[PDB]
């Protein structure tokens, strides 16, 4: 959002899609984690 | 209209569903006696509260309709 | 941004959605006695119908 | 062998108190040199 | 001698309406006192304190007519515990000298919270477990929403929300388990003594966990958190991050490891997967993070993975570690979240970037927090490095174990990232130029050296010889992991 | 025959005549005291009839078991409370007093024969009573048009409900021969039957009406904006208690203890009651209208509560309504200390007002957590053994739901403590930078605090008392 603005100045992060393709590969590791786990 | 007139019939299919207990007797044709003994052995209590329903009631209509 | 927006968003739309329908919900209550007249007693008859 | 933490607190709770209630009187920043906030922390 | 130590603060607490004053200084020292007598009561309780089992216990009967019992009940696994906090709620009254808005309320709050937080350890009805896991809503709402932060009505009113629906299936889970046959039980032991069938023991567990994970900030379960404790003053916090999250892990060791064990076993994995998460996470949220306090807290969330993984392993060596980073953090993060006060009231600013250079004359703050984040991360010679370790030892010991184990360590590799790029956007460097006019604070006076001296002496002291802490627990630590592998 | 179970009522009746009389010489006298007075004696006469002697029949007409005591001692208390907090707001207006108390005693000796009443003529003349002094009471103060419109509707409403309810009386004095009984009532017809769900349905709209479940609740809100406030804390109570109370009496007893599918209906007026009033008054800005809404939900509570008849859901129910009698009358204590004073407003009016008068923050802030289910506190303790008892006999939605919708009500009694206590000098609002800082009001709102902080803790000695009255009703 607009309060990280430091060094932390990556522009293309607060997009909702890149935010969307971001949390799908994040969910997904934890998500192929929990099966293997299970499994 | 639609509402009243369903609860009509569904009243209806009550009336005519239901086995009544006729009761064949001839009735009484005292039907002021009894209630005079029913007001003092049976039906008491709503007498006398019916009594102080009807004193609050008179005191509620003369302070809400009193012009002021 | 996936904590902020992805996990935040999720649980504060729980609160938006149960504001939202108490909001939406009150029009229900709308200032006239024959829509109680209504839904009093067509408030019921519908309990008879999945009853008898 | 081994070491027991009874006698260790029984040693040093009462230094613990009595140094808590000493230094409570041991102030500065906050009362007048600076500070015209009430910790709050806005 | 429980009760006694949880009713204490709380009656004295209700003379403090009606105590003289003439702008607000008799009160801090009349709460100091209760607490220092109260601590003085467990420590004493403490000597008649032998190390299996419930060494004390004191049954008595409000309501037969449920099976609602007063039973408090000290213990390896709990004396700790209320150890840690009532020497760290004592430490947050002995921070919060300078607070002149509404002190009554503050002082009467803060001891409130000083009985709902022993009594949450030292309580073995499933009812009253309910009741003060509940009474710390209203306090800490209040300990938030009045003084400390700009977005502290979003926060506290998140706090309260999320603290309440998921403060939720506690109640349900111990209904659940105490009507399971022929006995209201309502009773920690007398309820682990029962055959749980596994088709609702992995459903009463989920429902533990539900809110064992919130309080104990899992995978989503922790966005109140950064707002809680970012809007929250020093003393609060000391409360709020060394106990709260300490009695998540508590009551999740001793509800789904004496009493669930069947699922605990079907489950654990979730736990340890769920804790490398939580490390990376916060990490990696943490060094995102820009502000000063929100870093830390989520710096919080990440060293809780270790006691995730250290319960959802099965040797007698990963719980230990867990309680040992337990009674770690609470000491860590309280003297790092009450260095963030004072910097904040020195700086009147939490923003890095906006700052700089200040340990030229505020030089005394600068050791103290290098201190305290050396010992954040896991370094030797303190308690934050032995319980990193024995939770590697213990679960590698017992998922493939070599892959959560690569993955668990990377925070070691990145605890010091933030941490130590915060000391130097802080600290480090030239002075500002008058952009930071506020007077650089007069460096710690005495007051906060002592704080900070008795949170880093004990932590030294367990670091080298870490027996100290774990003489409290060896025998009940080694029954419940003995009947934890007996199961299986 | 048998007037010993009748004294409490002819007592209170007796001060009615003399409430009056004293008020038609005088015209202006000190008849606020001795009201307590008999109040005070009758609660006192409740306990020589109360398990000394045992449960007896007055002529068949009236039974006076330890349930009925419960209930006309309840409803006396409410009586009582409100008296101590409507003597000197409605003199603030420009109204009599006399034929006021008069009116509130005739609804509680209403309220308190309708609680021991097994027959159905008795039942509609005492239910009559309470319903007439309310549509009085709603519209007392006729000077403001919002007054009046809510006594009309609150009228109209009534009356038609009570139309239905005298139906379906008539009905099941059809069915089974004669018998206008109760007991011998659910006595010659014992099997399902359309007309007998007829009965019981028109009886429950009946019912509902008073108890204030949705959807049978579009009055109470109306109705707690444009009444006066005393007569809505007197309202909500007694009402409630005796609704309750002619609920079991009627269903269970004289009605069917056969034809057990209104637990079916109960329950989904009680999700839908939860489900909407602790949602609607979340989105509101008066108080008196959030705590119609409140009302509503906890009412919901409560019927959850006597859904799951197994000797500790109605224990439940009787218990959280003794409770809620204490934390109702001390919010509306404090709304009225406050209304009188400059306020005279909404809810945003309230902040700041920690600095002005500290007493009154501590009364509504208590009472409105307790309210929420806060612990040690009464309301907890009712709540939490509802729950107990609910879930005891198999009801697992309910509870669920009931606690779901407790965690959503908190958050609108938080944002009246958010005003009283948060709210900084820097946000009062303009009725607080002029608030000035009655003596029986005050006495009130100190004895309701401290029960409802204290009767929680203290609860053995009344949970013996409900369990033991509780013995009674059929199951
Ligand atoms: C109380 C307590 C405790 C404790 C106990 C123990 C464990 C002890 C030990 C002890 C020991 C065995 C000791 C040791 C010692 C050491 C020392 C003495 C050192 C250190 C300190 C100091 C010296 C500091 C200072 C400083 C500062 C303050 C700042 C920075 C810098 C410096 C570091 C310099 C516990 C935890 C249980 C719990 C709670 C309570």
């Amino acid at each position: 959002a607009t309060d990280f603005r430091a060094i932390m100045k990556f522009d293309g992060a607060d997009s909702p899609a890149m935010i969307a393709i971001s949390a799908v590969l994040i969910l997904g590791f934890i998500a192929g984690l929990i099966w293997w786990a299970l499994h | 209209a639609v509402v009243s007139l369903g609860v009509f019939a569904l009243l209806t299919k009550m009336i005519l569903q239901t086995p009544w207990q006729l009761s064949s007797v001839p009735p009484t044709p005292d039907s002021i006696t009894t209630i005079g003994q029913h007001f003092f052995s049976d039906f008491l209590l709503p007498f006398e509260l019916a009594s102080v329903l009807l004193l609050m009631a008179l005191i509620g209509a003369v302070v809400l309709a009193r012009r002021e | 941004e996936v904590d902020y927006n992805v996990v935040d968003g999720v649980v504060n739309l729980t609160g938006f959605v149960t504001m939202v329908t108490g909001e939406g919900l009150k029009y229900l209550q709308n200032g006239r006695a024959q829509f109680y007249a209504l839904i009093v007693l067509l408030a019921v008859l519908g309990f008879v119908i999945f009853s008898v | 062998a081994v070491i027991s933490v009874k006698p260790i607190l029984l040693a040093m709770t009462p230094v613990f108190i009595l140094l808590c209630l000493f230094f409570g009187t041991r102030n500065g920043f906050y009362d007048t040199d600076q500070y015209h906030g009430n910790a709050a922390a806005h | 001698w429980l009760t006694t130590i949880i009713l204490f603060p709380i009656v004295a607490a209700l003379a403090i309406p009606f105590i003289p004053t003439g702008k607000g200084r008799p009160i801090r020292w009349y709460a100091l006192a209760v607490g220092l007598i109260d601590f003085a009561l467990i420590v004493y309780a403490f000597t008649n304190f032998y190390d299996p089992g419930m060494q004390l216990w004191e049954s008595y009967d409000w309501i037969p007519e449920i099976g609602l019992r007063w039973s408090v009940g000290a213990d390896g696994l709990s004396m700790p515990l209320i150890l840690l906090t009532g020497f760290i709620t004592t430490l947050a009254i002995l921070a919060a000298w300078p607070v002149t808005l509404k002190p009554r309320l503050f002082y009467f709050l803060m001891l409130a919270m000083y009985g709902g937080q022993i009594a949450v350890f030292a309580v073995q009805d499933m009812l009253v477990f309910f009741l003060a896991w509940e009474l710390e809503l209203i306090p800490v709402y209040l300990l938030l929403a009045i003084w400390g932060g700009h977005k502290r009505q979003y926060a506290a009113t998140k706090f309260i929300l999320y603290t309440a629906g998921s403060s939720l299936f506690i109640l349900v889970a111990g209904l659940a388990m105490a009507f399971y046959g022929d006995t209201v039980s309502f009773d920690m032991q007398t309820l682990a003594a029962k055959d749980y069938a596994l088709g609702f023991q992995l459903l009463v567990y989920a429902g533990f966990l539900v809110a064992y994970g919130v309080k104990l900030p899992i995978v989503p379960l922790h966005t109140w958190l950064p707002d809680a404790h970012g809007e929250a003053t020093a003393p609060v916090h000391m409360l709020l991050a060394g106990i709260l999250l300490k009695m998540g892990g508590y009551a999740l060791i001793r509800m789904n490891v004496d009493m669930l064990p069947a699922a605990h076993a079907k489950f654990a994995p979730v736990l340890v997967i769920l804790g490398v998460v939580n490390i990376i996470y916060a990490a990696l949220t943490s060094y995102a993070q820009r502000n000063l306090k929100r870093k830390i807290a989520y710096s919080s969330i990440s060293h809780i993975g270790f006691v995730l993984i250290g319960i959802a392993s099965f040797t007698n060596l990963g719980m230990s570690g867990a309680v040992l980073q337990m009674v770690s953090h609470g000491l860590i993060g309280a003297s790092l979240f009450f260095l963030v006060g004072a910097t904040y009231d020195r700086t009147h600013t939490l923003i890095l970037e906006e700052m700089g250079g200040v340990g030229q004359k505020m030089k005394k703050i600068f050791a103290m927090f290098t201190a305290c984040s050396l010992a954040s991360l896991a370094l030797p010679g303190m308690s934050g490095f032995v319980a990193e370790l024995m939770v590697f030892i213990g679960f590698a010991t017992s998922p493939f174990r070599v892959i959560v184990v690569f993955l668990a360590a990377v925070g070691v590799i990145l605890t010091p990232i933030y941490l130590l790029s915060m000391l130097r956007e802080i600290f480090y460097g030239p002075e500002n130029k008058e952009l930071v006019e506020h007077e650089a604070l007069v460096d710690a006076e005495p007051r906060e050296v002592f704080i900070i001296a008795c949170l880093l002496v004990p932590i030294i002291g367990i670091g080298l010889y870490p027996k100290l802490l774990t003489q409290i627990y060896d025998a009940t630590t080694g029954q419940v992991i003995a009947r934890a592998r007996e199961v299986l | 025959g048998t007037i010993l179970p009748e004294t409490i009522l002819i007592v209170t009746l007796l001060v009615v005549l003399l409430a009056d009389l004293i008020q038609g010489r005088q015209a202006d006298r000190w008849t606020p005291y001795f009201a307590i007075v008999g109040l005070g004696g009758a609660i006192a006469t409740m306990i020589p009839l109360w398990t000394q002697p045992a449960t007896i029949s007055f002529f068949g007409s009236f039974i006076s078991d330890h349930l009925s005591l419960f209930f006309r001692g309840l409803i006396a208390l409410s009586a009582l409370g409100t008296i101590l907090m409507s003597i000197r707001y409605v003199e603030q207006t420009g109204s009599s007093l006399g034929e006021f108390m008069t009116i509130l005693l005739t609804a509680t000796v209403g309220g308190m024969f309708i609680a021991g009443a097994q027959e159905l003529v008795f039942i509609f003349v005492a239910l009559e009573t309470l319903s007439i002094a309310s549509y009085l009471l709603t519209g007392y103060t006729k000077r403001d048009s919002r007054s009046n419109e809510a006594a009309l509707k609150y009228l109209l409403i009534g009356a038609a409900s009570s139309a239905i309810f005298l139906y379906g009386s008539s009905l099941l004095y059809g069915l089974s021969g004669g018998h206008t009984q109760l007991p011998a009532i659910a006595q010659a017809l014992s099997s399902e039957s359309l007309g007998l769900v007829v009965a019981l349905v028109f009886v429950i709209a009946g019912i509902s009406f008073k108890i204030s479940a949705v959807p049978f609740h579009q009055w109470t809100p109306d109705v707690y904006e444009g009444a006066p406030t005393p007569v809505v804390a007197f309202l909500s109570v007694g009402s409630k208690a005796a609704g309750f109370a002619l609920a079991i009496r009627f269903l269970t007893l004289a009605f069917p203890s056969v034809t057990d599918q209104w637990q079916l209906i109960f329950t989904v007026l009680a999700i839908l009651s939860m489900i909407l009033g602790n949602v609607v008054a979340l989105a509101q800005t008066s108080m008196k209208r959030m705590l119609a809404y409140s009302s509503i939900g906890q009412a919901g509570f409560v019927m959850i509560g006597f859904v799951v008849g197994t000797e500790a859901g109605y224990a439940s129910m009787l218990f959280y309504l003794l409770v809620y009698l204490f934390m109702n009358l001390g919010a509306f204590t404090c709304v009225i200390l406050f209304s009188l004073r400059t306020g005279t407003d909404q809810i945003s009016e309230y902040a700041g007002l920690y600095q002005k008068d500290p007493l009154l923050t501590l009364g509504l802030s208590l009472c409105l957590l307790s309210l929420g289910g806060i612990p040690p506190l009464a309301g907890f303790f009712g709540k939490i053994y509802l729950f107990w008892a609910g879930w005891q006999a198999g009801a697992y939605g309910l509870v669920l739901l009931g606690l779901l919708t407790s965690v959503i009500s908190i958050y609108y009694y938080i944002r009246v403590v958010k005003m009283m206590v948060v709210k900084e000098p820097q946000e009062m609002s303009e009725a607080v930078r002029n608030y000035p800082e009655l003596r029986p009001l005050q006495v009130g709102l100190v004895m309701t605090v401290i029960a409802t902080s204290l009767a929680g803790i203290l609860a053995n000695p009344l949970f013996n008392l409900v369990n033991t009255a509780v013995w009674d009703v059929p199951q």
